[PDB]
């Protein structure tokens, strides 16, 4: 659990990018805070479905 | 290996409703009928 | 599980708003506590207001007032804001009176004290008066919860009297959320986080209070069986 | 959004400069040990299981803060480059 | 959209108060009776902004919250030293702006609560919203939009 | 329902709260007995449904039923990686696992 | 890469007649083309998920 | 100041109505909700957890003599509904061994001091001749929902852990008529209805759930920073 716990330590407002297939316009890619979840797949805020 | 239906699976009706599971509720709160039967899935009516 | 016994921790500024939070707790049991816990404060929380209105010269609710800007219906409005508090149970209601002329603002301070009746209240505006500005009246505040129409209660002081929308609950609002918060290996774990919004009567906490007693109290229902079964 | 941005757009004449400054602040605000800063006195950054990000989480938002003050010079050509770096690892230990 | 809206209903008899005072008071008889539904064309009032008046609009939804009103039902209700004909819903709509951005008044400038909410509206509301006020109060009022949005849709049903 | 009524149990408060605002919407027809409305708001394809989280209903009517649905191919096994550092070709020095 | 099993439908000491079946396929349920199930569904749009 | 009349009604170990009137208009939601979300959930119980078959090494296998594959089989025991008679066991393992044509069911199982099988004509699986079957199932008490992959229980390297569902309760209604009760019509009558495998009775459940619920609100007991 410790561990976990360390690694929300290294996350602290750190962002990573988010690309998603065809690029066509800047907005094809756009960088998040990270956010640790249960499960097995990247969570998307919904208002930018259009850019991607 | 059993692959239960974890969050990110993909399901679809016959009539061509793609679809991602994307959150698993408990039977807890989740809408249900009168007598204390709940729903089992939740489709969004935007899809149609 | 019993080790994680929540941290009820609290932000408390004046007596009209508070936020209280609570973490962390089992999976999907802030809306449990939240949901039904609102259901009370909204509803079942005690206090008093303004329930019936008699005015001087003025018979209908509509009709507007000579010497006096506003119309009936605002000043009945800047009732519907007042908040006193009586200082024993004995007061079941109280008539209270005000009467002034000339071109005044009347506040709320304007009202003749009573011995056990607080007003909360002192500088609420009333209404404003003009030259040859008289205004006399009686307003009649009962015990009570939650909202009551004028519809539903109807009240009668004089028979030019006006019934009024009884806002009786202390509390303005709640209004709550259940977010996710982590402990460890597990992050679907729940953060409830909740804002409660009172006229001034009593403080946040203490409606708080009251409301969870009044639930435990409820819980205490379920201890006097009676027999029977059904069919068909 | 994060803390201010609006007020830090509005610190400098291209957006682009803006990052360099933070890049940079944060880049020293590393190097030269993390007592570069000019604010530290009472509340700055913080994190939350002890508290300290008063020692050395997130660099660069410490820099977007610092900025947020008129405390810190941004500017294209103040110093010579080369007495600017003798100057920093002279006046702060830490490595 | 399903908060900021609005009845109509059976006006069958032609219920003009627009004039009549004997149309207050009566024309409410016939409104308890089973005549005239609380959102009729009444000329210069429903039957429904004679009826419920509200001062706080904390307290107008109070009174929501009990069931005396619905959000899409028309009532006159006391906003920024305004006795407004409005519905429950567009003044909640209304604070839900208010509350995301700190600033009340210019929260009221912005927002056209005279009429239902269709993507337009809200699209130019974004838009007014960042020229004005700026980028991440945008960005938290675009949450907050999209919370109560949310929320709502899925009760609404 | 049928059932409801002999078991013990007419209709919720919610249940007529719901109608209510049916009847408003015109999904029932006004005048009936909640019974034969409920009736009519089945026929049409919808029943009332209540919140599990709040246990008020949902202020209006839905449509609930059996629904034939699959599970597809694409499961999330075939679907997740995640790379700091490891390999790298030989020709080309950019990575592989 | 699926599992294609199949599974038996029948007792000791049943009689049977021609063209019944005996054992049911990958995806078969009683002999009936089985890709899927049927659930409870309720349609309606949640609190954004 | 009313004081509700509780009146409880009750089918066996199954079925139980709960009534409680009357109550503050808008009580009924207000009490059979949160009771029932938490009779849903928190509620303990008792499930199979692993499994061990003699020539059984994993979950993917068929017996010899024996119709259903290992799944089937365990699938068909996660069916099964065990009382401790006391709430000092934590945990039973439970024997079958038969042989021959028969149909097992779960009474086939060797009888165990402190536990009553609440299933006894669950159909474990179907034997025909020269069918041997040999195994021992372990019963655990537990709360809420556990996969096997979660708790990887074996007691020996041949066992397959199974998916626990403990809870006991199969479903819950809360139901709120209005109950003209002398001066006002608008007061709730509360009867909220609890459907129970037997393991627990729903009163049983019920009071645990309530109490549950007040040891929650004990948590707002002291404020802080």
């Amino acid at each position: 659990d410790e561990v976990w716990d360390a690694l929300e330590e290294v996350i602290h407002g750190k962002v990573v990018l988010l690309n998603r297939a065809p690029t066509l316009h800047r907005l094809g890619i756009q960088a998040f805070q990270p956010v640790l979840v249960e499960g097995q797949s990247i969570q998307l805020h919904p208002l930018v479905c259009e850019a991607f | 290996q059993k692959r239960k239906l974890q969050v990110g699976d993909k399901l679809a009706n016959r009539h061509g409703n793609k679809g991602v599971v994307a959150k698993i509720l408990p039977v807890e709160d989740m809408p249900h009928l009168p007598d204390g039967t709940p729903v089992d899935v939740i489709l969004n009516p935007l899809g149609v | 599980s019993k080790l994680k016994a929540p941290v009820f921790t609290v932000r408390t500024q004046g007596r009209e708003y508070g936020e209280f939070v609570l973490e962390p707790l089992e999976r999907g049991f802030g809306v449990t506590l939240g949901n039904p816990l609102r259901r009370i404060l909204l509803s079942s929380i005690p206090g008093t207001a303004v329930t019936s209105v008699y005015i001087e010269d003025v018979l209908h609710e509509f009709s507007t007032i000579p010497g006096v800007k506003e119309d009936v219906v605002e000043i009945i409005l800047n009732l519907k804001e007042l908040v006193v508090r009586f200082l024993n149970p004995s007061l079941q209601t109280v008539t209270l009176l005000l009467k002034a002329e000339g071109p005044k603002e009347v506040k709320a301070r304007d009202f003749l004290p009573v011995a056990d009746v607080e007003i909360m209240n002192p500088d609420l505006h009333i209404a404003t008066l003009e030259e040859g500005g008289r205004l006399n009246m009686e307003v009649r505040v009962d015990r009570g919860v939650g909202y009551v129409p004028a519809e539903k209660h109807g009240i009668k002081d004089r028979i030019n009297a006006i019934p009024v929308d009884a806002v009786f609950s202390p509390v303005r609002r709640v209004a709550f959320q259940v977010e996710d918060t982590r402990l460890g290996q597990r992050t679907d774990l729940d953060k409830l986080t909740l804002r409660i919004w009172t006229d001034g009567s009593v403080t946040p906490l203490e409606a708080l209070n009251q409301a969870v007693e009044i639930l435990r109290e409820h819980l205490t229902y379920f201890s006097n069986p009676q027999a029977a079964a059904v069919a068909a | 959004a994060e803390p201010g941005i609006d007020k830090l757009f509005g610190m400098v004449d291209s957006k682009y400069r803006l990052t360099v400054v933070v890049a940079k602040r944060a880049q020293q605000l590393l190097r030269h040990g993390f007592k570069n800063t000019v604010l530290e006195p009472e509340e700055r950054p913080k994190m939350q299981t002890l508290e300290g990000l008063f020692d050395d989480p997130n660099a660069e938002t410490w820099a977007m803060k610092e900025l947020l003050t008129g405390r810190l010079v941004f500017g294209e050509n103040l110093v010579p480059e080369d007495r600017l770096q003798k100057e920093m690892e002279r006046i702060y230990p830490g490595e | 959209y399903y908060i900021t809206q609005v009845r109509k209903e059976k006006k069958g008899a032609g219920l003009e108060f627009a004039t009549p005072e004997e149309a207050l008071a009566a024309h409410e008889r016939g409104e308890v009776a089973l005549n005239a539904p609380i959102k009729v064309a009444g000329r210069e009032t429903s039957v429904g902004r004679l009826k419920y008046v509200f001062a706080n609009p904390d307290e107008a939804l109070l009174a929501v919250a009990h069931g005396i009103v619905d959000l899409q039902d028309v009532v006159t209700v006391r906003y920024m030293g305004k006795r407004l004909e409005t519905s429950p819903g567009r003044i909640l709509f209304a604070r839900i702006v208010a509350e995301a951005v700190e600033d009340e008044k210019v929260a009221w400038e912005l927002i056209q609560l005279d009429v239902p909410q269709e993507k337009n509206s809200l699209k130019d509301l974004v838009y007014q919203a960042f020229l004005r006020l700026g980028m991440e109060k945008t960005a938290r009022l675009l949450d907050a939009l999209k919370y109560y949005g949310f929320t709502f849709s899925t009760t609404s049903g | 329902f049928g059932k409801r009524k002999g078991e013990g149990f007419g209709v919720d408060k919610r249940e007529v709260e719901v109608l209510r605002r049916a009847e408003k919407l015109g999904l029932v027809t006004p005048g009936k007995t909640p019974e034969e409305q409920l009736k009519e708001l089945f026929l049409q394809g919808k029943v009332v449904l209540y919140d599990g989280r709040t246990g008020e209903p949902i202020e209006g009517p839905i449509v609930v039923g059996q629904m034939f649905i699959m599970k597809l191919y694409h499961m999330v096994e075939d679907k997740m990686h995640a790379r700091s550092t490891g390999p790298y070709s030989l020709i080309t020095q950019q990575p592989l696992g | 890469g699926t599992a294609l099993d199949q599974r038996p439908r029948v007792v000791v000491g049943q009689r049977v007649r021609k063209g019944d079946l005996l054992a049911d396929g990958p995806a078969s349920e009683n002999g009936f083309l089985a890709l899927g199930q049927n659930v409870l569904v309720a349609i309606m749009p949640f609190d954004g998920y």
